[PDB]
Formats: structure tokens, C-alpha cells, sequence
């Protein structure tokens, strides 16, 4: 079946994502990448306190990142290497704009402890006429590793559950990650452990596997955005604000 | 009579069995009773009274804490703000260098293991009239590091699982210390013996006074408040390692090897006096002689970084004297070229005052000078027996 | 009690047990657990994830090779000739000697067996617009000999088993290696640690360009061929053996001993230059002096027949200086009665060098004199850090 009918609406179909008061729309499927089995709940070992989430609240879609990219980029350069937790305050932070301002994020602000489920999305508008690719890719535990330099590669992450994203026909990467850490919760700030790496459940990281291979003239220059749900979460541990913790730099 | 001349079986040498393990296998050794059906009975005299369980021990309520009260508590005020892990010292009063500690059958255990993961409680035993009437607070809020313990006020506790007590006809009430890791179990705070393998604990509860306490004048205004500790509900324990609690049978340490800390040679005998570089004259310092600038220098303590250091005298009866034996002491270089030894009151005291030099501080710092013992200390100034022998204690920061 | 005076058991000691094996045997020890029925149960949350099999394994694609496709390749030309076994490399950039590769999961497996007799396949990731056309060809020709690796045409593979892709809006496709061999199983590429212990690969295949690309003015000519490989629907694997693989962890190798390649006494420093006596002065070779006929004397090294040999030095902080550190040379007799230094761009172009020299060749060939380093490379022509370390590489041919 291939009938062309674009009308004064040129035909096509849009898949929607909500979900949670924020519809996110994506005119091409994705192509998913579940590295792991979804995370039982944990609430009921570690901690005997509140035990819940936050639903329409927490598990909503914020934007924590968004890049460039362009033929100067060579063949192996990370546009992104961001930490997953985390890097939903992190970004927010550092747009000078605090965590208590946005309500993915204000049950961090109070509660001490954190486990659930990520979901992420990549999305690009690149244009039919560009030729590249790109891999977002998941990793447990990034900065536990010591040389981990050797592993941060192209070739490296092919090995390993990855989404793959190439500039024409652009495209989005689903990638679905649930909770794996060694210790059943997360730290939201200083604990009595876990003194530094707070917060931190693994870093997401997006490199090239081709440049955008550009005719004489063509558009230079792309665009990435990143998109994130804290879905089937858990925040045992009310702390006041004030024991809180502004995430580490870029 | 016939040749069993089929191959013979294979077996593999090893040499004793076993100093693990013993919960369910049979072990063979040679029983020095005269029966191979040898095992003792308990009559019905000898009765087999416990019940030898982790948690037959670990619901026994022990003394831990006394807070006295006083209407002169003001409407925001703390009483104590003691540790919330089964491992919650109290002090007791004396002598030697090693001091001695109370525990509850809640502390004995797990002293013994690494890890625990349970759910604890208090029961704070209020004596007080029936004309007594105030209200308490008290709250276990997870995540209290070092610097975080303090900042702390009785209205940011409010914001954690926290409770407060009516009384007026009703005097003692328990609470149930929640748990809230993001470990399952938790390791010792206190691990022996061992420096920087210990961690601490996961979080604590204060007892502030919500509302103070309003004393008609037939009966008296201070109240003691006893606190019991004992595991709650379900305080488990995980896995058996080295204890980290000694005897009380034989509290002596032969000093290794023979590195007793003690005076540079010729730095002796010492009293505690003043110096005007240190503090300008304000307090207390080991001087070896009267005359100008003979202060005691003292050798230099390596110390690993994650640790801190201050001394306690073996004998009491050989310490420089002032108003009291100073047997405390903390070492630190004096800038003028060598290290000074610093009198203190107590082992608290000394303990103190390596958290704020060993914490990246210096010496003319208020918060280290309030630590200092004052010149009006210095009694009559007798000088020690000689260069006695001080140890060096250790703890992590 | 009763004497059991039959004769006792026979038995024949042993030491230990056992190095191997594990697949199905109890194997009794000293556990130090407390019990004797601990065995690790896995929670819901702490779940086995894998599936740890060989197979699990050998199904993941790792990357192993990038083809930039151009619409300047000819109607006649090739664009990767790579192995079709596991032991198929990607050399990655720098730095020390021993220079570390690119494997796939179908390539760390069966790095530890030494058969394999499977099928695989490769993925070719053709990212590409819907406006650009082309069509590629793949063959997996068996018997695929040294010299019979050239001589071949993308006409001579379509007599094997070979597949043509046609490419619109349609990228990738996956194309399924057979496996044809005389043998049942497939003994190593790489036999490590052993030189003459290990047998080439059973054949490869190729990846012409059937019909050159067809870009329009609005999108490039130049495309990226990413290259995939796993194991295919049968890749099996034979049997354990010592892994031709090393770490990652830990990249050094202390030198025995100390057997370090290094110039004879008396020719140090030494700058990359040029001899009137090598390629008549238009080729790069080590020198010890400016002045006549200096050039720097070698050591001779014995290889053993089936080997190949050249030099890769220690650090590139105390290598010659031209262009750029001439970190790589090959050493040969200079028939002016010694063996020559001659510096080459990088280990491949060393290497090649020796394919050809000890393949039983002159000096004087076309074939090795385009290895040979041109004499525009020596630049400022910086000498060495004295007679820095060189240690020799040792391949078969
Ligand atoms: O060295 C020998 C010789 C014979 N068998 C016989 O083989 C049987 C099977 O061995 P297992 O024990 O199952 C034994 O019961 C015994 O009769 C041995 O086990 N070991
Ligand atoms: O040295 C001796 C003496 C007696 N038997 C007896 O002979 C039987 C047959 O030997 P096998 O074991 O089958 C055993 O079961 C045991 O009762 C031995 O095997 N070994």
C-alpha cells in the first residue's frame, strides 16, 4: 500500500506521549532500548517511613538538555555525556532558576532518598536531506568505572544496549531505563554516606557514528532535545529543604 | 579369602575441620566421656531457663541516657540529641586511659555483627508529678551528616517523622525509631579493631522541648527524664565479624612497643602553665621550665589522613597538676618551631579539639580557644613525676 | 565394644582437587560461612539479568568497521576486504608499543576456545538519504590464500556465494556469512601467547561497489558505511584454551630482561636522514652522525623461520624527530656490512615492510621502496633521547 494523499493538511500520522498533563509528539516511531528488566519496589526493605511517589507531578516530561549538531563535528565527539538522576536538577540549577521552581523535581527538595524507573526521549529535527548518525547509549554505573575513557567510544557502546539515530528521516531515540543501581535507593543530597557522586544512577551519553554529510550548501547546523519521565518512582525520607543539595557542575 | 582388587577410592588431604562452620552439619571429634551417646540433660531442676536468641537480648530496655528538664527550658530548647543506631555510648566517669562505656543488650548486639537494618525505639521514662505538665518532641530525620548535625532547630525536625507527648497524669512513652537507608543493612558505626573501616550512623533523634514545663510551688521545677534503649519491632542482624566491644574483666593494654608517647628527651618535668604566644597568656600549656619560652616540645604523631589524635595519661598519679590532673591532652605545632602540649579538661574535651585542627582549622580560632583550659586553672603548678607515659588515641573525622 | 577387625578400605592419595573441572561434580571445601547450607539466593530486586552463554554473548553487534562510500568509486573498485572469522580486528590510534584493538562480543569469544566451526554475519549500516542510489556486493569466497588475497576482482567473487544490495529509501541490510572449510571446527587466528601456533582464517569476504552512487546537488557524495559482526545463526564454539586477549586495565609490560632493542654501543643519539647508499638518498634511515657514511649499526635479530620482525619504541618523548616521532622502524642488513634503522610512518607500514623482506626480498624493490620513508619527512630533524628503548614484534608470514 503506498497511495500518496497529502491534502491541505499534508498526510501523516503522529504518535503523542501523554501521559501526565505534557503531550510530547514524535512523527516517527523510536527506536527503543531497554537495557534492563523493570525495577521491582524496594520501599518496603530499605526505609519504614512515607512510603510513596509523586504521579501527575513527577512523572511528567522536563527538559533537561539540547545540543548542537554540525559537519565539524568529527567521527567520535560526545555532543552529551549526561548523568541521569540528576541531571533533570542539574540543568535547572545551572539555568539559574532553583529546583524548588519546577514540581519535577520539588520532591527532591524535601524528600532524602530516591528510587524508580527513567524514561527518555531524544528527539531531533534533522531534515531528509542530511546524512549522519548519532547513538544514545545507557550505563549503569559510569563513574565507578576507572577507565571508563576506554569504554567512552562509538565502538565501545555499540556493543551494549543503544538506541540508534540517523539525520535523514529524523527520527528519536525511546530509551527506557529502569532502576539498577547497587544499593536499592538513591541519595538525594549529602547522607551519611555517600558524601559525593550524589544522586547518581548512571550517566546517558550521545556521540556520532556519521557527521552530517552535507551537499554544497546545504544546512549546516542541527539540533537535539532532551526529554525525560520519572515514572514508577518512590521517595521515602522528609528532610527539610535547608539539608538540601545544589548537583555538582557540567 | 577373596582379593578386592578393584580400584581403591580417591581422597584429598586437608588437616582440621572446622573453625567455621556450626549451624547444621555433624562434627566428629574425640569426646572425653566415657559414652559414644554422651550428651547432658537438662532436668526439670536445671531448667534450660533462656531462650538464647539475637532478639531475646535486643528487647531487654538498658539505661542509656538523664536528661534533666527545667522550666527554665525555653519554649526552644534540645535536651538530647543522641545517636539513633544500636551502637549509643554512655560515658562513665573515670580513670585509666581507656574509658569505659555503657551499653544496652541492644548494644552488646551487634557489637558482635557487621551489619543490621532494624527498627529501634525509646522509651523515655518521665518522672514527674502529676502537677508537672509539658510537651516533647522527638524525630528521626535520615541524612544528618557531621556539619548538618548542628543548624538544627526543633521546628526542621517537625518536618521529619517526628511525635510530641502530652503529660500531665501520664508520665513515660515510647517511640519507635524508624529506618530510613538507602542500604538494606548498615555496617558498624564503631568497627574494630579497625580506623577508617567504620561508618557512621544513618541518622539520629533529638528530643527538644516543644512546650516548657509549667512547675506549681509544691513541687520542684527540674525533672529527670531516664531514656531506655532497646532494638523495636524488628531490629535484625546480619552477619558476625570481629566485635567491637572488650572485656571488663581485665581493662589493661601492655603499651607496644615500647612507642608510649611522651616528651622529647630533656622536656622534663612539665606543669601546666601560660605562654604569651599562646593565646596571649590566656591558657594552659606544658611548660618545662619558668624562664623564657620553655615550653615543652613534644614529638611529631602521624596521623592518616580520615583520622584525629590527642593523648590520655596512663597513671593519674604521675599527670601534671593544676586544679585537677591534667590527664588529657592535645599535640599540635606551635609555629614558634615545634609542637606544644596543650592541657585539657577532659578526653571530650581533646577529642574536640583534634574534630577542629585535624578539621582544617587553626589555632587562633575561637572555636578551638573555647576548648583551651583557662589560667586560673594552673593551681599550685606541681610539675608531673617526671616524663610519664601518654598514649595516643585515634578516631576518624 | 565389638572389634570390626575385617580389613580395612584401600585408597590412593591425592593432593588436591581440582583445577578443572566444573561442569557437573560436587566439589567439597572449607566454606566460610556460618552454615552449612549457605548457598546466595537472588532477590526479586537483586534479579539475574543474564543469560550468561556464549551464545547471549556472540548475538550483540559490535561495530568494527567505517567505509566512507563516494560517488568518485568507480564502476570497478572495492570498499573493505575484511576477515570473515571472530578475530576480526579494528586498530585503534596510539600511543605505547603493544597497540590495542577493537573487538566484538563475537570476538572476545571464542578468544578463549580454540575452535569455532560457526556461521556469522554482518550488518551494514548504510546511512544514506532516500536521494541517494547505489548497489553493493558482498562474497564470502573460501580458500582465500596470502598472495590469492589480491587478484581479485569484484567479477571473481560473484562466482562464490555473493549478494548484491539495491539502496533507495532502504539503508541497511544484513548479510549472513557461510562458513565452508574442509575441518569441522576452526582453530585460532591469533594462538596466544605463541608464534607458530596459530593458522589463518578459512576466507573472507569483500564489499564491492556493483554500481557507483548517485547523489543529486542537494545532498553529499561521500556517505558512511558503518560495519557491524556478530555471531550468526549457528556460530558455535569448541573448546577452552588460553585467551589471545589481554586486559585493558593495566596496558604495560615490563621488559625481560633486559632484553630492550636498542643501537649497538657508540651509535647515539640518532636522527631520522638520509644515504646515499639507501634508495640513493631518496628514503629516510637512521643516522648518528651528519658526516660521511655514519649510519647507526643495529643488532642483529634471530627470528625464527615463519616470523616476521621490526620495532616499536618504548615512549615517543624519546623518539627521532621529523614530521613526527618515528616511533616505528624495521631492521635489515645494509649490504655495506651491517643492518641498518629504518624509521617508517606507523606498525602497519613496519610491518608491511617486513612481509616483504623476510617473504624473501631485496632492498631494491618497488614493493618495500614505496614503505620507505621520503626524505621531505625528516624535518628539523631532531636526534633521539639518546639510545631510547625499542622492543621487538615478532608475526608470522
Ligand atoms: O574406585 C572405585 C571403584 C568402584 N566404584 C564403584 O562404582 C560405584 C559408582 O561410584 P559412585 O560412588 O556413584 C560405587 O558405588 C562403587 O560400587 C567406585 O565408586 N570407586
Ligand atoms: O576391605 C574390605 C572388607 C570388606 N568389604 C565388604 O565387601 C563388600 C563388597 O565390596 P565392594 O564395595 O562392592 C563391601 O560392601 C563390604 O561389605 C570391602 O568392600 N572391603
Amino acid at each position: 500500500m503506498d497511495n500518496p494523499n497529502p491534502g491541505p493538511d499534508g498526510e501523516g500520522e503522529v504518535e503523542l506521549e501523554k501521559d501526565s498533563n505534557v503531550v510530547l509528539t514524535t512523527q516517527r516511531d523510536p527506536s527503543t532500548s531497554i537495557p534492563a528488566p523493570v525495577s521491582v519496589k524496594w520501599s518496603r526493605w530499605t526505609s519504614n517511613d512515607v512510603v510513596d511517589d509523586y504521579a501527575t507531578i513527577t512523572s511528567r516530561w522536563y527538559q533537561i538538555a539540547e545540543f548542537v549538531w554540525s559537519k565539524d563535528d568529527p567521527f567520535d565527539k560526545e555532543l552529551a555525556r549526561l548523568i541521569l538522576p540528576r541531571a533533570l536538577l542539574s540543568s535547572i540549577e545551572a539555568n539559574s532558576d532553583a529546583i524548588c521552581d519546577v514540581p519535577n523535581t520539588i520532591p527532591f527538595k524535601v524528600h532524602a532518598y530516591w528510587r524508580g524507573d527513567m524514561e527518555v526521549r531524544v528527539q531531533i529535527n534533522s531534515n531528509k536531506f542530511q546524512v549522519g548518525q548519532l547513538q544514545a547509549t545507557w550505563y549503569y554505573s559510569d563513574h565507578e568505572n576507572l577507565n571508563i575513557s576506554s569504554k567512552r567510544s562509538v565502538y565501545g557502546f555499540s556493543q551494549m544496549d543503544h538506541a540508534l539515530i540517523s539525520a535523514s528521516a529524523s527520527n528519536e531515540a525511546k530509551l527506557v531505563i529502569p532502576f539498577k543501581h547497587v544499593y536499592p535507593f538513591l541519595p538525594t543530597r549529602i547522607v551519611p554516606d555517600w558524601t559525593t557522586g550524589i544522586l547518581d544512577m548512571g550517566a546517558l551519553n550521545i556521540r556520532v557514528i556519521a557527521p552530517l554529510r552535507m551537499s554544497a550548501t546545504g544546512p549546516t547546523t542541527c539540533n537535539v532535545v532532551v526529554f525525560i519521565k520519572l515514572n514508577n518512582s518512590e521517595f521515602t525520607g522528609t528532610s527539610s529543604g535547608k539539608f538540601y543539595a545544589s548537583q555538582i557542575r557540567a | 579369602n577373596p582379593s578386592y582388587q578393584q580400584s581403591p577410592r580417591h581422597f584429598v588431604p586437608t588437616g582440621m575441620h572446622s573453625l567455621a562452620l556450626g549451624t547444621n552439619l555433624v562434627e566428629p571429634l574425640h569426646a572425653l566421656r566415657l559414652d559414644a551417646a554422651g550428651t547432658t540433660q537438662h532436668p526439670v531442676g536445671c531448667a534450660p531457663d533462656e531462650d538464647m536468641t539475637v532478639s531475646s537480648i535486643a528487647s531487654r530496655y538498658g539505661l542509656i541516657r538523664r536528661v534533666q528538664w527545667k522550666k527554665d527550658h525555653a519554649k526552644g530548647s534540645l535536651l538530647l540529641q543522641l545517636d539513633a543506631d544500636p551502637f549509643v555510648e554512655q560515658r562513665i566517669e573515670g580513670t585509666n586511659p581507656i574509658s569505659l562505656y555503657w551499653f544496652a543488650p541492644v548494644g552488646v548486639v551487634s557489637s558482635m555483627f557487621m551489619q543490621w537494618r532494624g527498627s529501634l525505639e525509646y522509651r523515655f521514662d518521665i518522672i514527674a508529678s502529676q502537677f508537672h505538665t509539658g510537651r516533647l518532641i522527638v524525630g528521626y530525620v535520615p541524612g544528618l551528616t557531621a556539619s548538618l548535625q548542628l543548624q538544627m532547630d526543633y521546628m526542621k525536625l517537625k518536618s521529619s517523622s517526628y511525635v510530641v507527648f502530652d503529660l500531665q497524669e501520664s508520665n513515660s512513652f515510647t517511640f519507635e525509631v524508624p529506618y530510613v537507608s538507602y542500604r538494606p543493612w548498615w555496617v558498624r558505626k564503631y568497627g574494630g579493631n579497625y580506623l577508617p573501616s567504620s561508618t557512621d550512623a544513618p541518622s539520629t533523634l533529638f528530643m527538644y522541648v516543644q512546650v516548657p514545663l509549667i512547675p506549681m510551688e509544691a513541687v520542684s521545677d527540674t525533672i529527670d527524664i531516664n531514656v531506655y534503649v532497646r532494638g523495636g519491632s524488628s531490629f535484625e542482624v546480619c552477619v558476625p565479624v570481629q566485635p567491637s566491644l572488650g572485656l571488663n574483666w581485665n581493662t589493661d593494654f601492655i603499651l607496644r612497643n615500647d612507642e608510649e608517647y611522651r616528651a622529647k628527651t630533656g622536656y622534663a618535668p612539665y606543669y601546666a602553665g601560660v605562654w604569651h604566644s599562646f593565646n596571649n597568656s590566656n591558657s594552659l600549656v606544658f611548660r618545662w621550665g619558668s624562664a623564657s619560652d620553655q615550653i615543652a616540645q613534644w614529638p611529631t604523631i602521624s596521623v592518616p589522613r580520615g583520622e584525629l589524635a590527642f593523648l590520655r595519661i596512663k597513671d593519674g598519679k604521675q599527670a601534671a597538676v593544676g586544679t585537677q590532673p591534667w590527664r588529657t591532652m592535645v599535640v599540635w605545632p606551635s609555629g614558634h618551631g615545634y609542637n606544644i602540649g596543650i592541657p585539657t579538661y577532659n578526653a571530650e574535651r581533646a577529642r574536640q579539639l583534634a574534630q577542629h585542627l585535624y578539621g582544617g582549622g587553626s589555632l587562633t580560632d575561637e572555636k578551638a580557644k573555647q576548648l583551651f583550659v583557662p589560667a586560673n586553672q594552673q593551681g599550685p603548678g606541681k610539675v608531673s613525676n617526671g616524663n610519664p607515659v601518654w598514649e595516643v588515641m585515634r578516631a576518624p573525622l
